[PDB]
RNA sequence: UGAGUGCAGGGUUCUAGAUCUGAUACAAGUCGUAACAAGGCAGCUGUAGGAGAACCUGUAGCUGGAUCA
RNA sequence: CAUGAGUAACUGGAGGUCAAGGCUGGUGCCAGCAUCCGCGGUAAUACCAGCUCCAGGAGUGUCUAUGAUGAUUGCUGCGAUUAAAAGGUCCGUAGUCGAAGAACAGUACUUGUUUGUAAUGUGGCUUAUCGAGAGCCGAAUAGAACGAGAAGAGUUCAGAGUAAGGAGCGAAGGAGGGCUAGAUUAUUGAGCAGCGAGAGGUGAAAUUUGAUGACCUGCUUAGGAGUAACAGAGGCGAAAGCGCUAGUCAAGAACGAAUCCGAUGAUCAAGGACGUAGGCUGGAGGAUCGAAGACGAUUAGAGACCGUAGUAGUUCCAGCAGUAAACGAUGCCUACGCUGUUGUGGUUAUGAGCACGGCAGAAGAGAAAUCUAGUAGGGCUUUGGGGAGAGUACGCGCGCAA
């Protein structure tokens, strides 16, 4: 079976390239919800509905014009606060915009919040 | 996909969204519970119990009335078999293939099918003898 | 092999791959100390035993002047090249010469000279360049 | 979102496979069949795996097939669940 | 480089096929690759039908025909000129040939 | 507690050897011409015989074929 | 501080890479030069010298190890249709990797405080004419002690039941396999009858066979192989492979649907089973075809190609062996993905679907040809690293040998 967080990313990336505005995503987990909810806070996606089908789960989402790309990293590497900027420079296009998402004892947070809260964690994914 | 061959079939049957109580039916709870335990004592497998309840007595999925599953009811009544019914059906097919090959020794296709069947037996055995459903030194009837 | 707890499998695989590199292989598994000049020494002393000449490879047309040297440190006998214009005239039989490498990665032939792997540097303790250009004289 | 994607038309529902939908659909249902002549009522399942005979008169009322089962020529039915 | 998408033969979803023998040289060729030719030939030539009309005892007569399917290997088909070499765009055109007589 | 030294064996690394047999380089020597064009018997892979030498012949396969028919 | 004075550059280069001369004289594939590419056969900006330029400069050339060049070792970050490169097919242990929902616990994980670094190195300031130097300051790696947070990972549960798996039910489909009993012709061989001179074979002919009656036409028989036409970009099987008709024996794939159990799963060193043909050990048999061997022709020569003939093999039973251009030259699970058309088997609100295919464009991709090749840090195994020598030597394991 495919990784659920990988499946999420390819589904939205392809649909964006094909110039569609909305998609249905077919297998959902707890961190998939939290990832989508992160993209909504930063205004990359607009509307979210979750379907409680008793068979795994599924979501319907509206895409914005601001989303260029997103992706998951596998495996989920452990990082000290000293390490995160290395990954930031590898993944993101510019020092000015975009988000690298990290899981922590305080939920999902971005590479700026890591400095504010003074915490590393595990690397999860990115979008710009 | 399938475990022993290159199959990718998709024929299944849909489970309902909610289950309710089958008010259209023409028997009580206690009658349905009696019908099950009779069919059990006569020696029918629990998958066949389900088929009869649907087909003749008119109850879907056999749980909406009882709030309990078929195999659990048989354990409450004490009618539990010595071997789980899945492992039991695998030993039967092995015996059949060995009885064919015993008289038609030349059949390379049947030889092929036996080694597949035998592998599946031990994979199932190792499941049950971890959940304490079989004695540790159980061995096939062969 | 890309799993988070896969480090042992990954390490053992990647180590085995390196033997496909000629460089790593020779250092590991070949005879790297067989040569007069190489891993062992930058220069080698030896005594001249015969004077010799060899044809250049095609398409060039020449006779190249060469010397048979007995190497003190190994007791092998080897061929060496004598570089300069009138150079062969500066050497007698039973002279001592110091000998040097041609500058390739492994010991390999250079230019049009087939199968010769070293060149003369000094004769009787003095620079061959100075001898040929008449800047200095034989010790006598 | 699009209305077309979140709320399909009933036409679209009926063209899709029973699993490949936003919510999966049950296709089997129960019916009350009445026998020609004796007018007794029997509960039956559509898609029956077993042949069924009328209570009392023992006329074969329903025949099992590879798909949806076949009601005998004269008989009639109503959906109950 | 690969010259044809179908490898020059009609086999798909199979391992192996029956062989047949070439009419001209008896070489073995796979059935799904062999060049095929159909023939329907009158027993009596056209230049005799006007004599047949006075020779026959019957009120009317229908001449018997003879039927054949012939098989050829590539070398023979090219040499006998059943098929010819064609340009890179023509190679893709597929059309049924006439039955011979 | 034991150095030294007898006598048999092993384990390693080097080296000699009548004679045989590989490889590589041979300006251009001798005999043919096997491959590349339908290369003058279309070529190639496995296997088995045979033969101055390239190679030839039977059997099953492949098109990278001279045919997408 | 005071006295004299007027001394003080070389190494490598100048055809391209690579800064800087078609200058003058010698030499004529010689002598030499050249990391690489290349110069010289009498008109050499490349040899040997003169003269002018260039580069660095108290320094500059060469040889040898190593780091970089190098995404040519690839964690970040390469490749495997045709350039080097996916195991012939399955089973399978160690190993690496593994649903949704509701809850729980703190050893990894991350972080605080405290320990843990003289020199060196790092961030600074101060004094030797200046600059290295010297002197003083601050923080620090890995490792350990005690607390904290709980997203991910982990453990459990069942009024939960995967477009995860296995068991089972119903109607049906197929050259899938083993066994038993039958079949229409055809090719050879014998018997007998009719006839009375040639048959065969080739591009053209000769070996060869015929008055002991050939050839061709009848009737009888004896064997051992095979299933024509229908027959296809049709079907079935793990692959190798499977085509006459009945009867019989096991298991499998797909489809329909409100059946049952509940994580039983993916991939796989070692280990085990199958594997066209040709080959080998023993038995049965022997029609046709035909390696070896023998002739007739053709040629300078044919040992070959062609023709006549002929043996092992080619068939069956019981085994060994283990290779193929075993190829769609494209590993296995699992995803996301445009349209039109044509098949095969079930089901159908007759609108369509599900499994297995063929074909034609598009968009992307790619060195192109083209597309099993589009998108992508999903999981696991095999595998390549300029030609040659070489898939060869030595050792070892299997095999009767090959
Ligand atoms: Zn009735
Ligand atoms: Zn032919």
């Amino acid at each position: 079976m495919m990784d659920k967080l990988a499946n999420l990313c390819i589904t939205i990336n392809n649909a964006n390239r094909a110039q569609k505005r909305s998609v249905v995503i077919r297998r959902i987990s707890k961190v998939c919800r939290l990832f989508l909810e992160s993209m909504q806070k930063h205004g990359y996606i607009t509307d979210i509905v979750y379907i409680d089908d008793h068979r795994e789960g599924k979501a319907v989402v509206g895409l914005s014009g601001r989303l260029n790309r997103c992706g998951a990293i596998c495996p989920r590497y452990d990082v000290e606060l000293k390490d995160v900027e290395r990954y930031r420079a590898n993944l993101l296009p510019s020092r000015g915009f975009g988000h690298l998402i990290v899981t922590s004892s305080k939920g999902l947070i971005d590479h700026r919040e890591c400095i504010q809260h003074n915490t590393g964690g595990k690397i999860l994914g990115y979008f710009y | 996909a399938r475990m022993y061959s290159n199959g990718k079939g998709q024929s299944k049957s849909v489970t309902p969204y909610n289950l309710t109580y089958p008010t259209y039916i023409k028997h009580s709870k206690e009658e349905i519970v009696d019908v099950i335990l009779n069919l059990a004592r006569k020696g029918t497998p629990p998958s066949q119990i389900g088929n009869i309840l649907r087909d003749n007595y008119g109850v879907g999925k056999s749980f909406a009335v009882t709030k309990t599953k078929i195999l659990t009811l048989l354990k409450i009544a004490g009618l539990k078999p010595v071997i789980p019914e899945d492992l039991n059906n695998i030993v039967k097919k092995c015996v059949n293939i060995k009885a064919h090959l015993a008289k038609y020794t030349n059949d390379k296709s049947s030889k092929y099918q036996l080694i597949q069947m035998q592998s599946c037996l031990y994979r199932v055995a190792r499941y049950y003898k971890s959940k304490n459903e079989l004695p540790a030194g159980w061995k096939p009837p062969f | 092999m890309y799993g988070l707890l896969a480090a042992r499998n990954l390490k053992k695989n990647r180590h085995k791959r390196r033997y496909a590199d000629k460089d790593f292989a020779k250092k590991a598994r070949g005879d790297i100390y067989q040569n007069a000049v190489g891993y062992s020494a930058p220069h080698a002393k030896g005594i001249v035993t015969e004077k010799l000449g060899v044809e250049a490879k095609q398409p060039n047309s020449a006779i190249r002047k060469c010397v048979r040297v007995h190497i003190v440190r190994l007791n092998k006998k080897v061929i060496a090249y004598v570089p300069h214009d009138g150079g062969l005239n500066q050497i007698e039989i039973n002279d001592e010469v110091i000998v040097e490498g041609l500058g390739k990665k492994g010991c390999r032939s250079k230019g049009d000279i087939p199968g010769v792997r070293f060149r003369v540097c000094k004769v009787q303790k003095v620079s061959l360049k100075a001898l040929v250009t008449k800047k200095k004289e034989r010790p006598a | 979102i699009a209305k077309n994607l979140l709320y399909p038309t009933v036409e679209e529902i009926k063209k899709n496979n029973k699993r490949k939908q936003l919510f999966q659909e049950v296709k089997g249902y129960f019916m009350e069949v009445k026998c020609a002549g004796c007018a007794t009522l029997n509960v039956c399942y559509s898609h029956s795996q077993k042949t069924i005979s009328c209570k009392g008169c023992s006329m074969v009322i329903l025949r099992s097939t590879g798909g949806k089962a076949k009601i005998s020529n004269e008989c009639s039915y109503m959906v109950i669940s | 480089t690969k010259k044809r998408s179908n490898n020059g033969r009609s086999k798909k979803n199979r391992g192996h096929t029956r062989c047949v023998r070439c009419e001209h040289c008896s070489a073995m060729v796979p059935n799904d690759k062999a060049i095929k030719k159909f023939v329907v030939r009158s027993v009596i030539d056209a230049a005799s039908l006007d004599d047949l009309k006075i020779a026959t005892i019957y009120e009317e007569y229908e001449v018997p025909k003879s039927y054949y399917k012939l098989n050829y290997c590539v070398s023979c088909a090219v040499h006998i000129k059943l098929v010819r070499v064609r340009s890179r765009w023509e190679r893709k055109i597929r059309k049924e040939q006439r039955v011979s007589a």
